[PDB]
């Protein structure tokens, strides 16, 4: 094996970042927060329904 | 990128002596054995030779150094556990090094050195990747060392002297 | 700048002497149990028997280099040498020689030679092949030029340390920039390419074989300046 | 004497009340070596010793007479639990074991690793 | 050495608002008077969005899948299963009680006061005709214990047979 | 030390709140408040799960006493609960909620996102929370309510898989990490995964031994890296650390000992915990291939992070700012009192290491000795795992050698592998050749020629 | 090591770099009374403490201390 | 101990580091550069162009100055600097911890 892609900084930082799990979860949590706590609850809920 | 290109130098007719150890002033390991001081210094250097051999530390105890200005080459007589050997060095390949650099070149903890090993005057041949260590109890030829060809104004190179040997 | 002398109970160099084992300082005094002191004191080592044993049974001065100019024996009666490897060549030779002792010895000694082979296989393929073996295969132990053939003879280390020489035409030699091969063989240059020069790689176009030259290798000015190579 | 590995020196079987008194950990109570364990625990209680001494003493010092029975019982218990006496025989000679099946149940599924092809 | 001036008020810099605080971002900014911050920090911003993050994560984790496959293959072609299970000396116990409960069926007995109510009349009720859950694990453990006992018995039979054969060979000479 | 579920829940909420305060110690900064709020949200989720489980237990049995629940759960094992549209097994649902809260508080895969961000706390708080205080709450729950989980199908399937996945993930991320506190946090995640897998094996003695070893040595390593960070002026990344062996002599040697013990390495107090875990690992799982491969990878991952941390912090080339070294290299500072750390700190670390060694030896004698002298665990589930510790067979003895030699090769790689040009490249290769040949000859003489 | 010290307003009751001259007597009068309170709590709670039998003791099933089932 | 009386912030001198030492260290760093020819000609009032620092050499010298002084200098401040006087003044008045 003369060509190894795992030693490159791309894979190095991928592994160092905990497999991007935190980034993905934070993005999904932001989506949930924005959709549920503001648009659906405050505006659609408080402004329209109430 | 520094490349070891050889120039095929030769010795000149009349050399100028620069270094002469007060001990080992005699000629031959037999003379060293028969001389009291030479024998004890040889015994004290036995660990030095052991470090040379088993620890792969390239170094040589230098005595009776001469200089050839016509070709600018130093002829060094070195004492090894077997006897006296003659070596030739080009001034372009010789640079000074600190004693701590000499010690740290080897990755093995060197044996406690004797008190007659001149630590200040330790030099390094970059072509051979080797160290030259002189004796404290020695005589230096002032006129010889003050030769124009030995002047730092001509033999000085910042990149070679300061950046060639980076032990880390 | 130092004010330790102003206090009677302050630490001293005599108190710091114990750090000389872990700290590098020039020698100050010789202890009674140092090797130098023991050898110079005990009269046994002064015996001619011990002195002659030291003189004979150890590395010889004959093999010690005596000059900065080296003229190795000619490979061919009409050839002239150009490049030669000093230390990395010997190291590679000694490493590849292990295949003649460890391997048969492992077969005849290990209880589970298959287990040894199964462990070695992945070890070879990762962190060993690219580390040493490929570099050794492409390593140039020696290079000479035969003018009558207008060829270059290159010596290489083979399996089990065997040395073999091969001829390559000067017209088939090309320079391969390191940029064209760094991505292809990043791992090789990452872990094993340090010994050889990165920017002085050549290859034979006809046979597609590379030539790695040691950084601490000796070149001949006359050989480089010969018109055939210029 | 001449008792089985589970019986103790006195050939005495302790009752449930005695076990509760000389409370035995469930780990030991599950196995068959309660009779040989209780005398050893009683001896240790009578002659308490430090953990360093227990580790560094290969014969358990004072409590050696009871530890002999306990150690024999422990060896038999663990060997029968893991079936090591049959597994080792199959490992030593699978071919002969199949020839005179020590236990066909284990022999039919045993397969030594390819790496261990002594 | 130098006499330093007292710690600068600049260390905490007053933050001046230059953009409207949209009501659509309510509580989405960690409000502060010096260093306001977004509620969520995205250090791995080289990934444009989570979807590309998932793609990159799986593409790179393929390497770890390959490593796991190779390790498992090496252990699989070089090892054999071990004998594991409940102690054969403790069948009456954890395994015994598990089946004992279903045999007793004590949870559906008649009420002590004579009330018409009984088991199966609550949100949490007993189901003694159930065969799922830990039943499979218990059955596997019981089968493994039985198999180990059978192996021991077969070994005993083998040693007895060898002794008898040796005795007969000695006698027939 | 809770006598009933109400006291247990009180302690649960209290550790959550106090961990929040410790993380948010730097109250002036709102960046710290974000990490504190992340931890707070996860803790509140765990509180919800624990509260719901306690409510289910109270509804089933009109009692909250821990001993009574442990000794009664077997009777109600056969019961089911009628939920919205499914009839869920009572034990399964209760164990599901307990395991969920335990995973959240132990920072298992998925729920571990808060632990890396909790490192904003000061190093003493980080050490205390990550060694045996905050990240072992789930382990305590499992150990205390073991009779419940022994009859849990969900526990059987989930504990080993999640434990092994967390072990592998934490080990590899810690190996590739560059920050000291982050490395220790991911190592803590990996060791918590190993603890989960040990509990899955079902030898509570092994779980307790693993817990003690990990807690002691993790705390000691945390203290050492805290001294290193304080010397380096709050820069926790070792890319700016180099040649600190001379400036922090005590920290170097203390870290060496603590790390060799923490990362399970041969001939150390921390090797036996992993050995016992692999001894007890069960093989009836459906996902056994993935579980075993993840466990092996996580176990080997210890070497890389230990080596990187130690070498990069102490014996690597000087990478830090010139000021860090010059401010301390001034000759005026040369004195009998000279030190870059605290004498009280050094004494505290030394005493911690000594007491940890003594306590671990006491536990090893109690459990792993031929004479079993541990107190009653109040559990009637016997795993048979001690059979392969008392009378191991040739198969298992040779199987362990595979992992031993994997670790050996990895050690050789991290030691003799060159990534940068050096004056010692050829001599390093020569030393490797000498070591290989000498090892072969030494083995020959030891085994055959004597 | 630590941050540079900066002035703290006198009127503000905060703990920044607070050191008390009488801390010795304050500790003396805060430790011992707390010890007495805890001693009182401990002796109050010991009345409702339970311990299992000793090494040489067994619980008689018919003794009053032994657990008793409900009699309908 | 702080007196019970009200004490106000004491801005002794705007410099948080010895300005003379800062200036001398910066001048030595500048002289180390290859483009710089005469260290003697360098003064606090000398502009970068006249002392010989090219626009590209300036960023290298400033990066090494950041490394030497244990601080980070913003591009805005580096571009605002017009003389060694301004450079040393900013560095000396900078609170190394911001
Ligand atoms: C900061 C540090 C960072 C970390 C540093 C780490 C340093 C170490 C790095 C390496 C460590 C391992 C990493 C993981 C693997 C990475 C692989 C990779 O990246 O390659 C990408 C590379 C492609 O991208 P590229 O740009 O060409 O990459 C450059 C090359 O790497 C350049 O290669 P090259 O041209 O130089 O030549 C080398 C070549 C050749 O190199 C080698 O071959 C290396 C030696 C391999 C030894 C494997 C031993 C496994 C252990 C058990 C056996 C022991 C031996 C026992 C005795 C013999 C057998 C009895 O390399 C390869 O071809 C790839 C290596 C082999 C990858 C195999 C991955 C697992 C495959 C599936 C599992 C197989 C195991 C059994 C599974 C059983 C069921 C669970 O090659 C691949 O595609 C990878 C494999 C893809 C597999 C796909 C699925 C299987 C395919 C179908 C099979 C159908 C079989 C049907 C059978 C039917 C029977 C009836
Ligand atoms: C009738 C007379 C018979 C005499 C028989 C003599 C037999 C001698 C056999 C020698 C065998 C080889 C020994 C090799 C040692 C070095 C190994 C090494 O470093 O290799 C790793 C080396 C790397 O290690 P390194 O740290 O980098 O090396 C740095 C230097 O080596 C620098 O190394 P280092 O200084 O850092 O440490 C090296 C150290 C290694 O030493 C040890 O590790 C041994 C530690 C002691 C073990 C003691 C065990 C027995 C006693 C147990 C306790 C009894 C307690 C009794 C009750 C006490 C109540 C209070 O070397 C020694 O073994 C020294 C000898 C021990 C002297 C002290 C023994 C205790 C005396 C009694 C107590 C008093 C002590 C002093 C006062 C203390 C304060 C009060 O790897 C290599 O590359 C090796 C390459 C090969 C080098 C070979 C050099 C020697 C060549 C010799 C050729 C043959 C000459 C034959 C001459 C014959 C003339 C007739
Ligand atoms: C009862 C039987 C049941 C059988 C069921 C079988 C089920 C099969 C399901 C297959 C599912 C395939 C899904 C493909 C999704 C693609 C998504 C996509 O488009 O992504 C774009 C994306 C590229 O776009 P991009 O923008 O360039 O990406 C940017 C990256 O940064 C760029 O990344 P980078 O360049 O830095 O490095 C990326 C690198 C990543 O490194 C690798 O991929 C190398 C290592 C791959 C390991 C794969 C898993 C190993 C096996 C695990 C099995 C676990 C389950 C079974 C366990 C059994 C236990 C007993 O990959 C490469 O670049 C190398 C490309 C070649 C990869 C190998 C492709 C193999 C395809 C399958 C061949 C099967 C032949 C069968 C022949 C049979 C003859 C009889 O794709 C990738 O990055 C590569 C993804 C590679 C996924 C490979 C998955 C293979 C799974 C094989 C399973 C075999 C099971 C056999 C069971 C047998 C039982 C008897
Ligand atoms: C499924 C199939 C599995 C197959 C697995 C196969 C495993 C076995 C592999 C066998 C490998 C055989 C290697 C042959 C090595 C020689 C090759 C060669 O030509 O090299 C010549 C090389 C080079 O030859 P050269 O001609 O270049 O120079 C001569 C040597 N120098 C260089 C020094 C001048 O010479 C040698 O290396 C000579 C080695 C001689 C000794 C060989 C055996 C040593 C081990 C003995 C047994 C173990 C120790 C026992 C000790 C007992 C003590 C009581
Ligand atoms: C059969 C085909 C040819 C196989 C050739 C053999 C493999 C390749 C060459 C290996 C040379 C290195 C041998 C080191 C021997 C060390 C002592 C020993 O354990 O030998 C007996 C053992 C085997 O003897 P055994 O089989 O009687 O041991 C009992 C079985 N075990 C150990 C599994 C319980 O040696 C090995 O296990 C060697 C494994 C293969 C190593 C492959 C290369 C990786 C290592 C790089 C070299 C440096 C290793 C230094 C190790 C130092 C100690 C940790
Ligand atoms: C194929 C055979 C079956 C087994 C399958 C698995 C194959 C082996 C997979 C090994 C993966 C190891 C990943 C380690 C990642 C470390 C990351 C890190 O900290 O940075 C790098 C650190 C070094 O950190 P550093 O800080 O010193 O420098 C880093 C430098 N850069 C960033 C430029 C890379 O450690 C290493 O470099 C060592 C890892 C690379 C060498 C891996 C050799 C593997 C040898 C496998 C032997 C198998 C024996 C046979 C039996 C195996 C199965 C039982
Ligand atoms: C100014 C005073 C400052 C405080 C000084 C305190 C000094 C403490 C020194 C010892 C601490 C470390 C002990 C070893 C580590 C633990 C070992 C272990 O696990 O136990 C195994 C052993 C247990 O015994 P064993 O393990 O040998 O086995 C016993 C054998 N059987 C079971 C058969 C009986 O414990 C120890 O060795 C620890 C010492 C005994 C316990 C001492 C407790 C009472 C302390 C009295 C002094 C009180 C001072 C008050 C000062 C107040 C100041 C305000
Ligand atoms: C079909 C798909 C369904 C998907 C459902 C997904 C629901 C859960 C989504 C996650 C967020 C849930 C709301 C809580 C947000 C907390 C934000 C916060 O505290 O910020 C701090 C942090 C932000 O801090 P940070 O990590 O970005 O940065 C701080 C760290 N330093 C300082 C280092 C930078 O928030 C997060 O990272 C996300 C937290 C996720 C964990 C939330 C725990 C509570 C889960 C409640 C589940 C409720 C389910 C209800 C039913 C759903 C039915 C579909
Ligand atoms: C009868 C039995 C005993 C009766 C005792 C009943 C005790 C009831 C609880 C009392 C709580 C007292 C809190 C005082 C807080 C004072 C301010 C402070 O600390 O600084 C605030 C700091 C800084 O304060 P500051 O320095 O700005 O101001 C201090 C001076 N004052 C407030 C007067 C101006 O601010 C914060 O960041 C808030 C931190 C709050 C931390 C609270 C932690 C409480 C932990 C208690 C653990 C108890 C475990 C119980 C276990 C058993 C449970 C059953």
């Amino acid at each position: 094996m003369l060509k190894n892609k795992l030693i490159k900084f791309k894979f190095f930082r991928f592994v160092q970042s905990g497999f991007y799990v935190d980034f993905i979860f934070k993005k999904f949590s932001e989506m949930f927060i924005r959709n549920i706590f503001i648009y659906s609850s405050i505006f659609f809920g408080e402004k329209f329904m109430i | 990128n520094y490349y070891n290109i050889m120039r095929q130098v030769s010795l000149d007719s009349n050399p100028i002596v620069l270094y002469q150890s007060s001990t080992f002033t005699g000629n031959g390991l037999q003379e060293f054995y028969e001389n009291a001081d030479a024998l004890t210094k040889y015994l004290k250097l036995v660990p030095f030779f052991l470090e040379k051999n088993l620890y792969d530390h390239p170094k040589q105890f230098v005595i009776k150094m001469e200089f050839h200005p016509q070709n600018k080459v130093l002829s060094l007589d070195c004492l090894t556990h077997q006897g006296v050997l003659k070596k030739t060095v080009n001034l372009e390949n010789l640079i000074p090094v600190p004693y701590e650099d000499y010690v740290q070149f080897c990755r093995r903890k060197l044996f406690n050195a004797p008190l007659f090993l001149d630590t200040e005057m330790i030099y390094f041949n970059t072509f051979q990747n080797e160290f030259y260590v002189f004796d404290k109890n020695a005589k230096w030829n002032e006129e010889g060392i003050n030769h124009p060809e030995l002047d730092i104004s001509k033999l000085y190179n910042e990149k070679a002297w300061f950046d060639s040997l980076r032990i880390i | 700048g130092d004010i330790r002398h102003k206090f009677s109970n302050e630490i001293t160099d005599d108190d710091y002497d114990y750090q000389r084992a872990m700290h590098v300082k020039p020698p100050k005094e010789e202890s009674l149990f140092q090797l130098t002191n023991i050898l110079s004191s005990v009269p046994v080592f002064k015996t001619r028997f011990f002195l002659d044993f030291i003189a004979r049974n150890l590395d010889t001065n004959s093999a010690v280099s005596t000059s900065d100019f080296v003229a190795p024996p000619r490979v061919h009666e009409n050839s002239f040498f150009v490049y030669h490897s000093r230390e990395l060549g010997n190291v590679i030779r000694k490493y590849r020689s292990l295949e003649s002792i460890v391997l048969p010895g492992a077969l005849l000694t290990f209880t589970y030679p298959l287990f040894a082979a199964f462990v070695a296989i992945p070890s070879y393929y990762f962190m060993f092949n690219a580390k040493i073996y490929e570099m050794s295969r492409r390593f140039v132990v020696r290079m000479d030029v035969l003018p009558h053939l207008e060829m270059i003879s290159v010596q290489r280390i083979g399996a089990f340390g065997i040395l073999y020489t091969k001829l390559h035409r000067i017209q088939d030699l090309e320079y391969v920039p390191f940029d064209q091969v760094k991505e292809q063989e990043n791992y090789l240059w990452a872990i094993g390419g340090h010994g050889v020069d990165n920017q002085l790689i050549f290859k034979d176009r006809s046979t597609g074989e590379f030539f790695y030259f040691e950084r601490q290798g000796v070149w001949d000015a006359k050989g480089l300046n010969h018109p055939l190579l210029n | 004497g001449h008792g089985a590995w589970n019986e103790n020196q006195q050939h005495y079987k302790y009752s449930k009340e005695e076990i509760e008194a000389y409370q035995v950990p469930m780990r030991i109570k599950a196995g068959p070596c309660v009779d040989t364990y209780i005398p050893l625990k009683k001896c240790f209680q009578e002659n308490p010793t430090s953990f360093a001494a227990k580790m560094l003493d290969g014969r358990k010092g004072k409590c050696a007479k009871e530890f002999k029975y306990y150690n024999t019982c422990l060896n038999h218990w663990q060997t029968y639990e893991n079936n090591s006496h049959v597994t080792n025989a199959y490992w030593a000679d699978t071919s002969k074991a199949n020839a005179d099946g020590i236990s066909n149940t284990y022999g039919g599924s045993f397969r030594k690793g390819l790496a261990w092809l002594n | 050495g130098w006499d330093r001036p007292d710690v600068p008020l600049s260390f905490n810099p007053l933050y001046v608002h230059k953009r409207e605080l949209s009501i659509f971002d309510t509580n989405m900014w960690m409000y502060d008077q010096v260093y306001p911050e977004y509620v969520i920090s995205y250090n791995e911003i080289h990934l444009v969005d989570q979807w590309k993050g998932l793609k990159e994560s799986f593409s790179q984790s393929a390497y770890w899948w390959a490593m796991m496959a190779m390790v498992f293959g090496f252990y699989f072609i070089n090892t054999t299963p071990r004998q594991l299970g409940i102690d054969t000396n403790d069948l009456k116990g954890f395994l015994g009680e598990y089946y004992g409960q279903y045999k007793k069926r004590s949870g559906i007995r008649s009420n002590f006061l004579g009330l018409d109510v009984t088991g199966e009349n609550s949100i949490i009720q007993p189901n003694y005709d159930r065969k799922n859950g830990i039943r499979d694990v218990i059955d596997s453990l019981n089968a493994d214990a039985g198999k180990r006992k059978l192996i021991n018995l077969e070994a005993k039979n083998f040693i007895e047979r060898v002794e008898k054969e040796c005795e007969q060979r000695i006698l027939k000479k | 030390s809770s006598g009933n579920f109400i006291v247990l829940f009180l302690g649960w909420e209290l550790i959550g709140l106090t961990s929040f305060f410790l993380i948010n110690f730097w109250s002036t900064r709102v960046g710290t408040l974000k990490a504190a709020f992340k931890a707070f949200s996860f803790n509140k989720l765990s509180d919800l799960f624990l509260f719901f489980a306690i409510l289910i237990i109270f509804s089933t049995t009109y009692n909250l006493d821990i001993l009574s629940f442990n000794n009664q759960i077997y009777l109600y094992e056969s019961y089911n609960i009628d939920m919205f549209y499914w009839s869920i097994n009572l034990i399964e649902i209760i164990s599901f909620f307990f395991i969920s809260c335990a995973f959240i508080k132990s920072a298992q895969f998925g729920a571990h996102i808060w632990l890396p961000d909790s490192m904003e706390a000061p190093v003493p708080a980080s050490a205390l929370i990550h060694s045996a205080t905050l990240v072992s709450a789930g382990i305590y729950l499992l150990l205390r309510l073991s009779p419940l989980f022994e009859l849990s199908k969900y526990a059987y399937f989930i504990l080993p898989l999640i434990g092994s996945v967390t072990a592998f993930y934490g080990g590899l991320v810690s190996a590739f990490q560059s920050d000291t506190k982050k490395t220790l946090a991911y190592s803590t995640i990996s060791h918590c995964g190993f603890l989960m897998v040990s509990y899955s094996t079902g030898v509570l003695e092994f779980v307790i031994l693993y817990l003690y070893v990990h807690g002691f040595f993790k705390a000691a390593t945390f203290l050492c890296v805290g001294n290193v960070n304080r010397f380096n002026r709050n820069i926790q990344d070792f890319k700016r650390m180099g040649g600190f062996y001379k400036y922090l002599p005590f920290e170097c040697l203390a870290s060496f000992v603590c790390m060799i013990n923490l990362s399970g390495l041969p001939l150390t107090l921390g090797f036996y915990i992993k050995h016992l875990l692999f001894i007890g690992l069960v093989e009836s799982y459906t996902l056994y291939p993935l579980i075993f491969s993840s466990l092996i990878l996580g176990a080997i991952a210890g070497v890389f992070y230990s080596y990187r941390l130690f070498y990069s912090i102490f014996f690597d080339t000087k990478k830090g700012k010139k000021a860090i070294y010059l401010q301390a290299s001034r000759i005026i500072l040369n004195s009998k009192f000279y030190s870059n750390t605290s004498l009280a700190s050094n004494l505290s670390i030394t005493f911690l290491v000594l007491i940890s060694y003594t306590v671990i030896l006491y536990l090893y004698c109690t459990t792993l000795n031929n004479y079993y002298s541990l107190s009653d665990l109040k559990s009637i589930y016997i795993n048979n795992a001690y059979s392969y510790f008392y009378k191991p067979d040739y198969n298992f003895l040779n199987a362990v050698s595979i992992l031993n030699w994997f670790v050996i090769i990895l050690l050789i790689s991290v030691i003799y592998l060159n990534w940068r040009w050096s004056y010692y490249y050829t001599k390093s290769i020569d030393s490797l050749s000498k070591f290989i040949l000498f090892s072969f000859f030494f083995f020959i003489f030891s085994k055959y020629i004597l | 090591g630590g941050f540079q010290k900066y002035p703290i307003p006198r009127y503000l009751h905060v703990g920044q770099w607070i050191v008390n001259k009488n801390w010795k007597w304050n500790t003396f009068h805060m430790f011992f009374p707390t010890a007495i309170l805890c001693f009182m709590v401990w002796r109050n709670s010991m009345i409702s403490t339970a311990k299992p039998p000793n090494y040489g003791e067994y619980v008689d099933p018919q003794s009053p201390v032994a657990p008793k089932a409900i009699k309908y | 101990y702080a007196p019970q009386k009200v004490v106000l912030r004491n801005e002794k001198s705007g410099y948080y580091a010895n300005p003379d030492d800062v200036a001398r260290r910066l001048i030595r760093l500048i002289s180390l550069h290859d483009k710089v020819q005469n260290p003697s000609a360098i003064t606090l009032k000398s502009t970068w162009s006249e002392i010989g620092v090219d626009p590209l050499s300036y960023v290298e010298i400033m990066l090494e100055a950041e490394n030497e002084f244990y601080i980070e200098l913003a591009d805005e401040d580096l571009e605002r600097f017009r003389t060694v006087e301004d450079a040393v003044e900013f560095i000396a008045r900078n609170f190394f911890t911001n």
